[PDB]
RNA sequence: GUCGAAUUUGGGUAUAGGGGCGAAAGACUAAUCGAACCAUCUAGUAGCUGGUUCCUGCCGAAGUUUCCCUCAGGAUAGCAGAAGCUCGUAUCAGUUUUAUGAGGUAAAGCGAAUGAUUAGAGGUUCCGGGGUCGAAAUGACCUUGACCUAUUCUCAAACUUU
RNA sequence: AGAACUGGCGAUGCGGGAUGAACCGAACGUAGAGUUAAGGUGCCGGAAUACACGCUCAUCAGACACCACAAAAGGUGUUAG
RNA sequence: GUGAUUUCUGCCCAGUGCUCUGAAUGUCAAAGUGAAGAAAUUCAACCAAGCGCGGGUAAACGGCGGGAGUAACUAUGACU
RNA sequence: UUGACAUUGUGAAGAGACAUAGAGGGUGUAGAAUAAGUGGGAGCUUCGGCGCCAGUGAAAUACCACUACCUUUAUAGUUUC
RNA sequence: GAAGACAUUGUCAGGUGGGGAGUUUGGCUGGGGCGGCACAUCUGUUAAACGAUAACGCAGAUGUCCUAAGGGGGGCUCAUGGAGAACAGAAAUCUCCAGUAGAACAAAAGGGUAAAAGCCCCCUUGAUUUUGAUUUUCAGUGUGAAUACAAACCAUGAAAGUGUGGCCUAUCGAUCCUUUAGUCCCUCGGAAUUUGAGGCUAGAGGUGCCAGAAAAGUUACCACAGGGAUAACUGGCUUGUGGCAGUCAAGCGUUCAUAGCGACAUUGCUUUUUGAUUCUUCGAUGUCGGCUCUUCCUAUCAUACCGAAGCAGAAUUCGGUAA
């Protein structure tokens, strides 16, 4: 018997994600003293499409 | 069938060598010890990845068994064996 | 159409009853002919649905399994090999499925489901035909395996079923009382009918020499030495 | 075809056996519904 | 057929054999795919096909028994050849006669058994059915069935005296 | 298709049956003379267009067993009875 | 799995599968424990999951046939 | 996937099981009468408690290889959780 | 920061596990498949007057039953028919006569049997121990079943005598492994004891494919060796069935067997049907039908000349030479 496409989808090599046009990974900023005790300010420069 | 629990029959005993009353019983097999050489061999050959190694018997066609009588001589408590024919029934005449 | 019935038992007691029930229920009033067989009997008919009626009459009373052969509508039936006064014994999976009755049983009466009864304590276990003919056995005994007893005193232990008392009695053999005084401590279940001098028939276990495949499971210190059955005349 | 899938093959397009696979079923069996407590449309 | 789109396409790059890839045909994987190619194990095994090299001389078969997951095959006895050995006309012979036994086939027979079979005639019954006489009959007479008698026609691989 | 006894073909040529694995005769060293088998003697074709008593004339005659086919029923055609 | 849209998607959980927050002693390996024994060993009890019991589940695999009885009579793609 | 051993050390509370002793435990409509029961039972044996039938009676009790039913607490640990 | 001696990891044990691996998936066989057992066996007949003798030949049978349905002995005689006896009748019970077996002998069929081999009763365990020789099947191996003696012990009977399973012919099983009976024997190999194990002699558990492998299917994606020992086509033998024709002629036919037809029977021809068979061809004879085209046959649909009719004419049928 052959291996099914689900069994082939686990090594990758064509089934990877196509990460060329990705702006980046979406992640909250780190837990540091300012966020634990008190707060910190920032500003949106642009809204963008991933 | 029917067989009385008693019968008068030759005794090969060192002292009797005559016809002396015998109590009959049916022969029942034993327990099949685990230290029999042909079981210590099986238990080792089977030990591993080979699988099953010796035959197992499937193609049974009989429907009875032969009956076997264990005859104990009352006055020397020695014993003897007889066999009979295949029978779908066997009881004693006690 | 030919509807035929069969017994595999060394004798016939349920059919000595069947002959009685046919004459009061009257389903043979249409049969072309009634032929005795090697073990039972065959009924002849000319239609199909009346053969369907006679097989349902057969089903109406006794546990059975019924099938259909052809040449002409041949309907065969095998009958349970169980009679009123038997030493019967229920296999292991059958006694857990049915009633949780102990390994020894008795069939005091016959009805649409075969009932079982244990000599020690008092309980009834009714059984349909399907699981039995799924797991066939022959009982360890029949009604022709009996011997006679002779009591001195009776002593009902006070508790009692609708028809049972679990009475303890002191039974004594006829010809032996006059050579030896062999009287045992045996509990009886029908001990409400026994009186100070009458005779009961009983299944002597303590000398009998039986043959079947269910004896290799139990223990040998719980077997009752004696177990009795219903009365003849007194 | 059956080399390619457990559902494959057949002179009709039929699965043959159930689609509710187990959970300890292995790679190569797990094709269909996996630990299905239920199937089907309740009432919609 | 389709021809601005799930379009076509070069180059680079990833996936490598019980593995890849598959808009899925068991299709494609360097003219190779229901499992590529190369070398090695490998002179793979084959109860199966084919072939098997000089002369003359002498002898010369078998396809049959028994067993075998035996039925295109082996073992086994036989058939056959060779080497001879002990002896020298024994006491042997695919033969006849004389004497003495066994057989149950051909034929024959069933007016002999068992079975099968055509015909009538003589009887029998308080007793199988009918009919007339009838109150009835262990009454009478017709009558058909049976059996009984004495014949008659024809038969038997699983009938037989002979 | 399948058995029994024997003989053969197979494994075997030779004369004959035109030819034919098996039939008839007969079994084989190389040659010569003689005689025969089975089969045949009009010519092909070696050998009597021999002798004898008869039958048959067919507008699909008939002519070497195995063998290569032929019936029931008919005919005053003819022959004998 | 099915294969636009529109309109519909019926009754079946007995079977086979899947599942379960369900009762629990019936089964039940190794180890461990106890007993006999000089000991190797033997015997017993306890004993996980799983099996088994009960339940759910069909846009899950799949399946969706027969016989009777309802007054003269008529037995209904009706009811029993 | 489940269990056991190891990796794996340090503690507390407990809940029951094992090994010992203790007794309730026992019981009819009715009786000296607490008894699933019971035999070597004319006797083990004192008042005589008894005594299979003493009497009632479901038991036979008295002595005894005797669970004759124990729900129990207290042990010094083993600790299975 | 969290979790914490739980997880994780390591080793063993149980479960699950066509996702995967390796394998197998009987024979005979009027092709092969289904079926069935002729695959181990028995009786009668095929079987052809010793013996042997075949087929998917015939009629049937076995894989059991028996502590007596074995063994011994003593008495007795059956199936059946006739005559008779209250209820009692075709039939219960009782009595006599005939009665060569026509009854019974577990079971098939055949044989065998009458002071018995059968029916009833009495005593019983020769259905025992030791191992050998022999007959059947047969290689003169086994297995199975049986036969006749020997040495011991027993039963039965007055005794002779008989009895080593069923009156005879069928009714059953190797090596390995396990288990039991026995001398209380041998061994456990440094020497001893006890457990345990192994050995010897006789039995049992079983292979029914019965001289005895441990075994499910599919391929319409397919493969290899080979086979005309073997099917599917032609051809050939056969010709049942099919098709064609003939002979008797009971009758139909308003009367009128036969103008025409013609039952019950019966003789043949044909190979344009279907079948049976399996010789050739499996290292290949290109396999339905139609189109095209030629030739042949006659069992003539038409056309030509004729005969016969229940032919007035007309029209039709039967027949003939003729393709
Ligand atoms: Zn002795």
């Amino acid at each position: 018997g052959r291996v099914i496409r689900n069994q082939r989808k686990g090594a990758g090599s064509i089934f990877t994600s196509h990460t060329r046009l990705r702006q980046g990974a979406a992640k909250l900023r780190t837990l540091d003293y300012a966020e634990r005790h008190g707060y910190i300010r920032g500003i949106v420069k642009q809204i963008v499409h991933d | 069938v029917n067989v009385p629990k008693t019968r008068k029959t030759y005794c090969k005993g060192k002292t009797c060598r005559k016809h002396t009353q015998h109590k009959v019983t049916q022969y029942k097999a034993g327990k099949a010890s685990l230290f029999a050489q042909g079981k210590r061999r099986y238990d080792r050959k089977q030990s591993g990845f080979g699988g099953q190694t010796k035959p197992v018997f499937h193609k049974k066609a009989k429907t009875t068994k032969k009956v076997v009588l264990r005859l104990e001589c009352v006055k020397c408590k020695t014993r003897a064996q007889l066999t009979l024919k295949r029978c779908k029934h066997f009881e004693l005449g006690g | 159409a030919t509807v035929q019935i069969r017994q595999k038992v060394p004798h016939k007691r349920t059919f000595l009853f069947l002959e009685q029930l046919i004459l009061k229920h009257n389903a043979h009033v249409d049969t072309i002919s009634i032929s005795e067989a090697k073990d039972g009997l065959d009924f002849f008919y000319a239609q199909k649905n009346h053969a369907v009626k006679m097989i349902d009459f057969l089903n109406a009373v006794v546990p059975i399994k019924h099938k259909k052969s052809e040449e002409k509508f041949s309907y065969s039936v095998e009958i349970v090999p169980i009679c009123k006064d038997d030493l019967v014994v229920l296999p292991k999976k059958l006694a857990k499925s049915m009633g949780n009755i102990s390994q020894f049983v008795l069939c005091s009466k016959i009805s649409n489901t075969v009932q079982f009864m244990d000599p020690t304590t008092l309980q009834t276990a009714d059984l349909s035909p399907s699981v039995y003919w799924r797991a066939p056995f022959n009982a360890l005994a029949d009604v022709t395996q009996l011997v006679e007893f002779i009591v001195l005193d009776v002593d009902s232990t006070g508790i009692s079923r609708g028809n049972r008392v679990l009475a303890d009695i002191t039974v004594a053999r006829t010809s032996d009382l006059g050579v030896n005084d062999q009287v045992y401590y045996v509990r009886s279940h029908l001990g409400g009918i026994c009186h100070a001098g009458d005779s009961v028939m009983g299944y002597f276990i303590a000398n009998s020499n039986y043959n079947s495949d269910l004896f290799d499971g139990l223990n040998i210190d719980y077997v009752p030495d004696v177990v009795l059955v219903k009365k003849l005349y007194q | 075809n059956p080399v390619d899938h457990p559902h494959g093959g057949g002179n009709h397009q039929h699965i043959g056996k159930a689609s509710t696979i187990s959970r300890g079923a292995v790679s190569g069996q797990k094709a269909g519904l996996i630990a299905a407590r239920r199937t089907g449309l309740l009432r919609g």
